[PDB]
């Protein structure tokens, strides 16, 4: 066969969260939660942790690498030599660099021949999570939930998020879920079963 | 869009202002009734309120959905408010102000550059005639347009402890408040009042005009005195309890002075300068769009 | 103790698809 | 009429480069010029037989009602060139004039119902728009360099290797470029299914199904406001520092006067025994040999290039001592925006702000102060006065999702908080075709 | 909204001692914040009180 | 002993624990609670919390913070003080009065 | 020269209430409360252009000094200091001022202390060759006699 | 000369220059004005700069 894609496991994004925090600032009242449900939603309670500054969405460094040559570090792409003046040296810091780096971008979203398999997934009991994780939560998930803010939900210390993003959340416009969807091609046979998560 | 009734938004059971008086519900009207005054020698006089600069802020867009209603409820109510005469909400203020603007105002208070249908929110022409005058509380930091933060408490006094007499003669004399009250009177009256949805209150204010405007002034009176009231115990001088019989009456001396205090203290919320300065030139606009 | 900031960003855990030889479905 | 109506039209280049194979490989008539002479049921004839709406202008003076049908129907009018555009209509409301356009793309996907021949948007445009205008071999370093990433042998890539001529490098430019069969004489034939393959149809931009079906996607991440971190230009004033946020841009006061910056506006002149750099003030000529007590200036500064150090030191000084404004619109920058307790790390002076290649990247730096604590009780008073002059001129801070994850008074929000979008939440399902979607709103 | 306890990072603070007479320019001026002051020795208010 | 409903092997104390926490005229509970001082400022913020304690000591340690919440001393009344034993016309140049 | 004071000054006689430690925006600041409105003014930038007048020093915050030498810089202050006394020399330009008396001291010294100001008389200044390019600084004068 | 137009110091020839160069009758221009192909192997030969 040829290896017309990449088949992986738990895939990276296009786009991460980054996040500054100010560490002088912690809640005193220590947040017991259940281990199940502290396996689910705590990559993100530790992301979006008490105190944090400023939550930004870059571009993903770990999938747009320097293997393509794309720095991220300014939090723009920067490419080193592609649109460059001709007969002398390019010179340092050039904004040229940025609509190459838009372009490298472009061009390894263009050939991303990525192919999700499910990865190690849990079937939490239930009983064991949470009402508003156990609603969010859909049989099942994998492992590396990763981040979302709706898992912050009756989890934050932080009062008024909690109570903005339940506000949002309540409204029938926008619902949050987490793993095993049922979908259109549920029961499609391609060797394998495909699914949606 | 919410239609604004003929009496105003504030006609609507969504929007009513209360506060617990000693832990039940109560209309303001019923807590001014507890309040009792000392005239003392020193006596208010309410020269006229200086006119607003017609210089409005920037429309500059801003990322994010602005809540401009907490924004201004804390500035006046909340304990030891932060930022307040930060540039960017207002900013948004004065977009709202625009005659065919995207933006809109929420009944929650935000502001959302969005059309966004989901969302309820009040009808754009009263927001812009509310917008046009209270995103001049932007100005309230700069020099050029920092409001009197001494003679417009008189007003203040005025409409608060002021006998019909005295709000006739426009001189009253210094008085001395005082009530039943209970533990944290003065800070749970704060937040009773930094919850109330005043936008409601200012864009009837600005959009209403002749007979249903001035039933809007006599039918919500005792709400603006009770904002005025808030703001009093924020810059009165002193503030103590006295022991009478088994009952023990606050007492604030004094109405209509602001003292200009700072640092905080138990009794009250207090305005750093830049909470003045906030407060001043709310009270500029505000005194200036009730008489008339 | 003076004060201070720190950073974090959510990490990659993408792998490759692990070759199981059991089966799930008669 | 709002700025989305009008009357449609476009250059005849953009026709040429665009629309016009798409016309042939549909298989319709070349669509018609109008005289102005002509009736506006032709224009209808051919609208209908052409399945666009799409005219060629031809010669002078469309006429009234034809010209309102061009407006009804939004047909797109192709106009050779853009002077004196107005003189080619009869407008009896005379209210048509130039400079009252406004220009704006318009994606081929908005005209034709032909699906197949569409495989981009406004996006690549946008894209194009950024990049700098490409001699050819700059184009070939380009490809070279893509090729060079993906491990690509471009290696006598667009060349002769002719044994006696030696090497020899055609251009590698070739936009829009389709296979086409040609005369012996060499001009191109107009494609024919009859004879050529229906593969020749379309090069679709030579890209495998596949890349364009990603190609989408990847268009839609780089015109993504959020990706946008690079900023144009800023504003130097001399303000205390006092609002917390980063996207903070001071306001411009009510006595200022706007003056476009030039080398004419500074001079030598004698004043005092000294030669100063004299600002002479354009709305009025009165010369101001002094830095302070200048007039209130919003000065604008397009290009940095040829100042002399004593005209921007001047200027700077002018900032400082009469309060000017100096929007500096040639910098491009990538701001950093800090927390309080990392302070700023990376420094910049007013000189290199003022002289530093055109071309170059500077990175900003710019506080996010809102989780800064009060100061203590008894902390003694500050006499001195902390002060600032670089300020953006844009929104900076597009990245943001959330701020100031902390409690005001245990329950209150701080002010300038930000909670996350909804769309940052809402997994809504798959379209039938499999796209995602948000969740419906309200219903149905 | 509550007190700082941790020491906090303050901007750099330039003193400009102000002469009868002096020469005053601004090539290489500060653009990030900066508190400006008058004055040395301004730590003035050393009789604490328990 | 309220916290042994549903928790002592004991069966009678649990009904009759359960029958008493169950009438109207008793109710139990811990921890942070709201009340009449809550968003008090002193310092710090004031709150409450519904303590395992005897109600004497609650008396005496509730007495003691409003006592401290109603002294109201300030740096001024340091000042006058400081001014006092001060050699006359002696200024004092200390943080807000208040 | 005595520079007179512009017309849209207020006069103000200095008194220790005038100023004191206010919050302003999560700092402690030298506030000054202007007499003629009761408005206070927690910053040197903004406040109204005011003349000031100083009888006495003594008491006098240092805090409160920077503050107001400040208020003359930043806000256009006019500060007249009557306590000083003061020996003068005046300098011929080629001889340049040999010394300088810092702010710092003429309102933080006791009330007897003798100063030396020193004035040029610039009569004598050689004026620049008239194509000689423009040098940079502007030279300044913060102190000045009340008296010729 | 035509180069020295808003770089020289001098502004009277700033200014004389840039009169001249805005005028209709003279445009100054440096680089590669021209170019030709070969009619057949479509490489450029003669340039004119």
């Amino acid at each position: 066969l040829s290896d017309d894609f990449k088949q992986i496991s738990d895939p990276k994004g296009y786009l991460t969260y980054s996040v500054k925090y100010e560490d002088q600032f912690t809640k005193k009242d220590k947040l017991r939660a259940s281990e199940a449900d502290d396996r689910i939603v705590g990559p993100t309670v530790n992301l979006f942790k008490y105190g944090a500054a400023v939550v930004n969405i870059d571009l993903n460094r770990d999938f747009f690498d320097t293997a393509t040559g794309i720095d991220l570090t300014k939090g723009i792409p920067l490419v080193q030599d592609l649109l460059v003046p001709i007969g002398v040296t390019a010179g340092a810091e050039q904004s040229a660099e940025y609509v190459s780096g838009l372009l490298m971008v472009l061009f390894k979203v263009m050939t991303d021949n990525r192919l999700v398999i499910v990865g190690e997934t849990t079937t939490p009991m239930s009983n064991t999570l949470s009402t508003v994780v156990n609603n969010v939560l859909r049989t099942t998930y994998h492992n590396n939930v990763g981040v979302n803010p709706a898992l912050l939900r009756d989890f934050t210390q932080v009062n008024w998020l909690n109570r903005d993003i339940t506000n949002m959340l309540q409204q029938a416009g926008t619902k949050y879920g987490l793993g095993l969807t049922e979908t259109r091609l549920d029961y499609v046979r391609l060797v394998k079963t495909i699914v949606g998560h | 869009m919410l239609q604004q009734p003929t009496g105003g938004y504030t006609t609507l059971e969504q929007f009513a202002f209360t506060i617990r008086n000693d832990g039940t519900n109560a209309t303001p009207t019923q807590f001014l009734q507890l309040l009792s005054y000392e005239a003392t020698e020193n006596e208010l006089v309410k020269k006229t309120i200086p006119t607003p600069e017609t210089h409005l802020p920037s429309a500059r867009n801003v990322p994010g959905n602005v809540y401009i209603e907490d924004a201004i409820t804390q500035a006046l109510f909340g304990i030891s408010a932060q930022n307040v005469n930060a540039h960017g909400y207002f900013s948004r203020l004065s977009a709202l102000a625009l005659p065919n603007t995207s933006a809109r105002l929420g009944l929650d208070g935000v502001i959302y550059n969005s059309e966004t249908i989901n969302i309820p929110f009040y009808d754009p022409a009263a927001v812009a005639n509310f917008a046009a005058t209270y995103a001049k509380l932007g100005n309230a930091s700069t020099p050029r347009y920092r409001a009197d933060m001494i003679d417009i408490y008189a007003h203040v006094g005025l409409e608060l402890a002021g006998t019909d007499a005295e709000r006739a003669a426009g001189v009253m004399p210094v008085k001395r408040a005082k009530f039943d009250s209970w533990e944290g009177s003065l800070i749970s009256l704060s937040r009773d009042v930094v919850n109330w949805k005043i936008l409601a209150f200012l864009i009837d204010l600005c959009s209403l005009e002749g007979e249903a405007l001035r039933a809007f002034k006599t039918r919500n009176r005792d709400v603006f005195r009770m904002m005025l009231f808030i703001m009093s115990t924020a810059v009165a001088a002193n503030v103590v309890n006295r022991k009478v019989t088994k009952r023990v009456d606050r007492v604030l001396e004094y109405i209509g002075v602001n003292s200009m205090r700072t640092a905080g203290r138990t009794a009250t919320i207090t305005y750093d300068l830049s909470r003045h300065e906030f407060a001043a030139k709310f009270l500029q606009l505000t005194f200036t769009r009730w008489n008339a | 103790k003076i004060a201070t900031a720190s950073s974090a960003r959510q990490a990659d855990v993408e792998k490759p698809a692990d070759v199981t030889f059991t089966i799930e479905n008669v | 009429d709002d700025l989305d109506e009008g009357i449609r039209m476009t250059t005849y280049d953009q026709y040429l480069s665009h629309i016009r194979e798409r016309l042939h490989i549909t298989n319709v008539p070349d669509p018609i010029y109008i005289t102005g002479a002509s009736t506006p049921d032709q224009i209808a004839a051919s609208v209908q037989a052409t399945h666009v709406a799409v005219v060629l202008y031809q010669s002078g003076v469309i006429n009234g009602p034809a010209s309102t049908y061009l407006r009804e129907n939004e047909v797109l009018v192709v106009m050779p060139d853009y002077y004196d555009v107005v003189s080619r209509f009869a407008n009896a409301n005379l209210q048509m004039n130039n400079n009252r356009y406004h220009e704006s793309v318009l994606e081929i996907a908005d005209i034709f119902d032909q699906a197949d021949f569409i495989q981009t948007s406004d996006a690549v445009r946008q894209l194009r728009a950024l990049m700098p205008t490409l001699s050819t071999s700059q184009i070939r370093h380009a490809i070279e360099r893509i090729a060079q990433i993906t491990d690509v042998d471009s290696t006598d890539y667009g060349k002769l290797t002719l044994r006696f001529l030696g090497t020899l490098t055609r251009s590698l430019k070739m936009q829009n470029a389709q296979i086409r069969r040609i005369r012996p004489d060499g001009t191109v034939l107009r494609y024919d299914d009859q004879i050529d393959i229906e593969a020749f149809r379309w090069s679709r931009y030579f890209l495998d199904e596949l890349q364009l079906r990603r190609l989408s996607v990847g268009l839609r991440l780089i015109t993504n406001p959020r990706i946008a971190r690079r900023f144009n230009g800023v504003r130097i004033m001399y303000l205390t520092d006092d609002d917390p946020d980063p996207d903070f841009v001071p306001d411009v006061p009510e006595g200022y006067v706007a003056v476009q910056y030039a080398h004419r506006l500074f001079s030598s002149s004698l004043a005092n025994k000294r030669n100063r750099v004299t600002y002479t003030h354009p709305p009025t000529g009165m010369a101001y040999p002094s830095p302070t007590g200048r007039p209130h200036v919003h000065m604008t500064i397009n290009e940095r290039a040829g100042m002399s150090k004593l005209v921007a030191d001047n200027i700077i000084a002018s900032v400082i001592k009469s309060n000017w404004v100096v929007d500096i619109l040639d910098i491009e920058y990538t701001a950093e925006v800090m927390t309080p307790s990392e302070g700023y790390t990376q420094h910049v002076d007013a000189e290199s702000i003022m002289t530093a290649p055109k071309g170059k990247l500077f990175h900003l730096q710019f506080m996010d102060g809102l989780l800064r604590p009060e100061p203590s009780a008894f902390d003694p008073p500050a006499s001195g006065e902390d002060m600032r002059l670089i300020y953006p001129l844009q929104p900076i801070s597009v990245a943001r999702s959330m701020r100031a994850i902390v409690n005001h008074n245990e329950v209150d929000r701080p002010r300038g908080a930000v909670a996350p979008s909804s769309y940052e939440m809402d997994t809504g399902t798959l379209s039938r075709n499999g796209d995602l979607l948000y969740s419906p709103v309200a219903n149905g | 909204d509550d007190v700082g306890i941790m020491q906090q990072k303050k901007p750099p603070t330039v003193v400009q001692s102000r002469t009868d007479v002096f020469n005053e320019q601004f090539a290489n001026e500060a653009l990030h914040p900066t508190t400006k002051v008058i004055f040395n020795g301004l730590d003035v208010n050393t009789e604490v009180q328990p | 002993p309220a916290l042994l409903r549903d928790f002592t092997q004991v069966n009678w104390l649990n009904r009759d624990i359960t029958n008493m926490l169950q009438q109207a005229g008793t109710k139990y509970g811990l921890g942070l609670t709201e009340t009449r001082l809550d968003y008090v400022r002193l310092v710090k913020t004031i709150v409450g919390h519904a303590l395992n304690i005897d109600h004497f000591a609650a008396s005496v340690l509730n007495i003691n913070l409003r006592a401290l919440m109603e002294a109201n001393v300030t740096a001024d009344d340091r000042i006058k003080a400081l001014q006092a034993h001060s050699m006359i016309s002696t200024q004092f140049h200390g943080p807000n009065q208040g």
